[PDB]
RNA sequence: ACCACGAUCAAAAGGGACAAGCAUCAAGCACGCAGCAAUGCAGCUCAAAACGCUUAGCCUAGCCACACCCCCACGGGAAACAGCAGU
């Protein structure tokens, strides 16, 4: 995703999270505490990745 | 849906966060009953020193 | 088709806000290294409309754009504050915070 | 060197080559001034 | 013989100081130097 | 300003009954007959009642930072005296870059508190340069130079129109 | 289309991206912002390389630039093959 900026923080909240911006204006928050990175990754992916037929179609 | 979804999973994380940081008080007041006391026991020794 | 700007929705941090009802702001992007194949952070910066003067410099912002400039250099318009410089709210809990630690505990509420 | 210092500096600049007595040409039309000979 | 040579290099390098900044304020639109300004000698004691 | 002479020693404030001694121990256990360590103690409990939350929290930034400039305040009074002290001069500078340190951290993790131990203390913080280069005497003049020739172009320019 | 509805193609304008060497080129010198304007603030770029000098047509279904010179061409130098063949 070469045009996504993606930015990161260290030590401001007690609890690591996610936060996607949209550009119809949303937030999308996702909790990641006591998850795994791999499991993080799926979440991602189900909530705001194209699935696989979008891409086959591509 | 997805949106929402993502939304009952983060309500899902607060009560699991919530019930932790339950179990993280009750030990809490514990240990700080115990550490109150221990002060109290020098406070007392103190005063008794100065007097 | 809504605006003529390049940068749509961006995220930066306040640096200056010498200029009146503009805060000059650092966005900082993820640039990968062709040699090295590591990704470095390349930094740029923003004018943003900024009309209440509510912003201190180290915040962190979102900006919009403007469906045209304002200026030579103002194409960008304050959308939010998402961290205030030391009065941060976590989003999570909603509590205020200091850092890592809470300045009022989930549980009080 | 660091991976950041490496990024830093970039990729290594050879100098440009140094051009020889033909100055980068094959061969040279020239008129002789004098013939003598060395040691 | 060193000396006569630095302090020429001295006097040359005052001259290259007082033609820029001549250069800033010719540029600027001003057909002389700001009122009350004058070019100070930084490389003599 | 310092606490008066006659202020009671931290150490036998609370003992029960300290108002029904004699005068003569009265100063006896007064700052007048302590060393400065006592008055320095007096002031920063002062100070942590005034400004913090918990004056009992000694562990805290802002807690800190008073320690630090209770410290401040005895290093410059004694450099007031002993003008050739080169070590303490060192700490003195040494503390006033800590204490710098400190309120950064503090402005970045909690602002309300930070203004008040600005308020509290008369500290003024003060933000980093952003360029650190060497400005030689050309540089300066044509700099001087340069915002001279801005300020007559601003006056033709305003004049003129 | 030819009534445009609108497609295709594509200028000018706005936003973004975009070669190499030299830091013995480290400061640029008005390079910003706000207001309907009057005017007000003093700002803007830069060691994460500004500013400058030098080198080079380029990212090749092709593209850019130039078209004797004075960047341009009212005007001036002056009388033009960097179209083909040829000298
Ligand atoms: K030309
Ligand atoms: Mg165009
Ligand atoms: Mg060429
Ligand atoms: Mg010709
Ligand atoms: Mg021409
Ligand atoms: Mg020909």
């Amino acid at each position: 995703n070469p045009w996504v900026q993606i930015m990161m923080f260290k030590n401001m909240t007690p609890s690591p999270f996610l936060r996607f911006y949209l550009d119809s204006g949303e937030q999308v928050l996702v909790d990641v505490e006591t998850k795994s990175n791999k499991e993080i990754m799926e979440h991602i992916r189900k909530i705001l990745g194209k699935n696989e037929e979008t891409l086959r179609e591509e | 849906e997805l949106m929402a979804w993502n939304q009952a999973e983060n309500r899902r994380l607060h009560e699991l966060r919530i019930a932790r940081l339950r179990q993280e008080e009750r030990e809490q007041e514990q240990r700080q009953a115990l550490e109150q006391a221990r002060k109290a026991e020098e406070v007392q020794a103190w005063a008794q020193r100065k007097e | 088709v809504r605006s003529s700007v390049h940068a749509r929705w961006i995220v930066g941090k306040v640096i200056g806000t010498k200029m009146q009802k503009t805060a000059k702001v650092r966005v900082t992007r993820l640039v990968l290294d062709p040699y090295l194949l590591k990704y470095f952070n390349k930094r740029k910066t923003y004018f943003a409309h900024d009309a209440l003067q509510q912003c201190t410099v180290g915040d962190i912002v979102l900006l919009r754009a403007l469906p045209v400039p304002r200026a030579k250099h103002v194409k960008h318009e304050l959308a939010e504050i998402v961290f205030k410089v030391g009065k941060v709210i976590d989003p999570v809990t909603g509590k205020p915070c200091a850092g890592t630690t809470y300045l009022e505990s989930p549980l009080s509420s | 060197a660091t991976l950041n210092q490496m990024h830093r500096l970039g990729p290594p600049k050879r100098p440009p080559r140094k051009l020889g007595p033909t100055e980068g040409r094959p061969q040279l039309k020239g008129v002789v001034l004098c013939t003598f000979t060395r040691k | 013989l060193r000396r006569k040579v630095q302090e020429g290099r001295l006097r040359r390098k005052q001259i290259k100081f007082e033609k820029d900044l001549r250069r800033i304020w010719l540029k600027a639109g001003l057909k002389e130097a700001p009122e009350g300004w004058q070019t100070p000698k930084i490389y003599l004691r | 300003d310092d606490p008066p002479p006659s202020t009671l020693l931290k150490d036998y404030q609370n003992v029960p009954g300290i108002e029904k001694v004699d005068d003569v121990v009265k100063r006896l256990l007064s700052l007048e007959m302590a060393n400065k360590k006592e008055m320095l103690k007096i002031k920063q409990e002062q100070f942590m009642k005034k400004i913090v939350a918990n004056p009992e929290d000694t562990r805290s930034l802002e807690a800190r930072i008073i320690a630090l400039s209770v410290k401040i305040r005895s290093y410059e009074e004694h450099l007031e005296k002993h003008r050739k002290d080169k070590a303490h001069k060192r700490y003195l500078l040494m503390s006033i870059d800590q204490r710098k340190k400190m309120l950064k951290n503090l402005r970045n993790t909690n602002y309300d508190v930070f203004e008040k131990i600005c308020w509290g203390l008369g500290i003024e913080y003060t933000f980093p340069p952003l360029y650190y280069r060497r400005a030689h005497r050309r540089f300066v003049t044509k700099k001087a130079l340069c915002i001279r020739v801005f300020q007559e172009t601003q006056k033709l320019k305003k004049r003129r129109r």
